[PDB]
């Protein structure tokens, strides 16, 4: 019971150069791009012919130059990327009252999405 | 003499540079008969050197750094892919070397709307050519890196199976920003390599068209050698369109136009672009590598 190839995973790939075929019970790990999160085992075994399941790249969140302009909020901390898990933290531009809810000015990425807050002229 | 550095993982592939593509000029326009058949062998044998002593500076990571102290450079890692690549059927060229150096650049260095970032710059600016210039560098890098990318894909794309993707992703970067470009640089480089996914069609070629001087060049105000690199970069991107009846005055004006300091890309580029000319277009005109290929 070989294997073959191991299978693609979208924003990754294996730390290994493949093999053409795998023996039963090897492994082999990926690693996602830059900025992206593994989410899942990274490593995937062979047995009986067929791979365990391999994991998944959670996107980070590309902070927007500027949606963040019509909703009148810019970064505090201000120096862009976050990934997956990291909280972000936003400040009303000048003259602006925070319009969305109490707790809005920092928020958490998540694979891919991000949820801006929202400031309007006082 | 003067106080310069010397970074040897890029001092070899400033040596490299001359050899391999005068063997890949005469080869390509199958010329070795008139310079002479009996020097092929030798000059491979030199290029096999400069592929040999470059593995020293290979890194763990498979990337490449001037020293073996010293980050690696995503520039020098995506030079060193572009000159094995044209090499692969010149000499042995080790498959994990090449594909290890391709998938250290999509695993590390690509960001994740398809920019290739730079983290260690090259200590021999001058072997850089034109990306010495500051702006649009995240266009212009990006560009020349997707270029390596795409030498290695065919070598590569079953080793790397994240390559097709990570094409796309630096192709689609390219595209969403082309036409807010300003350097005649960035357009020639980033034109090329949209051409050559064909994905430099409608107001994107008609800008880059657009962008030449007197329909024979792509320049921009500094040193002539950026010119003479961009304006190869323009003419390869003409030939993937096979825009034969744009092609002569540029053919003409590039050869109206080598080596020494700083001229490193403007030499592989050049022979690079006028090979690849003589190989496609049909009745080309007539146009020395005995500079490149000495003794």
């Amino acid at each position: 019971g070989k294997c073959g190839p191991p299978p693609p995973i979208d924003n990754g790939d294996i730390t290994s150069f493949p093999l053409s075929v795998y023996a039963p019970a090897s492994s082999v790990e990926y690693q996602c791009q830059n900025l992206y999160q593994l989410e899942g085992n990274k490593r995937i075994t062979c047995r009986n012919g067929q791979w365990s399941e391999p994991p998944k790249c959670l996107h980070p969140c590309v902070i927007s130059r500027e949606i963040m302009e019509n909703y009148n909020i810019a970064l505090r901390w201000t120096a862009l990327y976050s990934r997956t898990g990291e909280s972000v933290e936003f400040v009303c531009k000048r003259g602006y009252r925070l319009s969305s809810r109490s707790h809005t000015l920092r928020t958490t990425c998540w694979d891919g999405k991000l949820e801006y807050p929202t400031c309007a002229k006082r | 003499l003067i106080v310069t550095p010397s970074g040897a993982g890029e001092q070899n592939m400033i040596g490299m540079t001359p050899t391999v593509i005068a063997v890949h000029y005469l080869d390509e326009t199958e010329q070795w008969e008139k310079f002479g058949l009996e020097k092929r062998q030798g000059a491979l044998e030199l290029i096999k050197k400069g592929y040999t002593q470059q593995l020293a500076f290979r890194q763990p990571s498979s990337a490449f750094a001037a020293f073996v102290k010293r980050a690696p450079s995503t520039w020098l890692t995506a030079y060193v892919v572009k000159v094995f690549s044209l090499a692969v059927n010149l000499i042995a060229i080790d498959s994990q070397v090449l594909c290890g150096a391709v998938k250290w650049l999509i695993l590390e260095k690509q960001k994740p709307d398809g920019v290739f970032q730079e983290d260690a710059p090259v200590i021999h600016q001058e072997m850089i050519g034109g990306l010495r210039n500051n702006n649009e560098k995240d266009m212009a890098l990006t560009a020349f890196v997707l270029i390596s990318l795409q030498e290695a894909k065919d070598i590569c794309e079953e080793q790397v199976n994240s390559l097709p993707g990570s094409i796309t992703k630096a192709g689609d970067f390219l595209e969403a920003n082309y036409m807010n470009l300003q350097r005649s640089y960035t357009v020639a480089i980033a034109g090329y390599a949209l051409a050559q996914m064909g994905r430099l069609k409608g107001p994107l070629l008609n800008k880059f068209l657009t962008t030449a001087k007197d329909k024979n060049r792509w320049e921009d105000p500094g040193k002539q050698l950026y010119n003479v690199e961009a304006t190869s970069y323009a003419l390869l991107a003409l030939l993937q369109l096979k825009d034969f009846d744009f092609v002569p005055p540029v053919v003409r004006w590039l050869n109206e136009q080598g080596g020494g300091y700083g001229s490193t890309q403007a030499t592989f580029m050049v022979f690079q672009a006028l090979a690849q000319y003589q190989k496609d277009a049909p009745d080309h005109q007539e146009l020395d590598v005995s500079l490149q290929l000495p003794s």
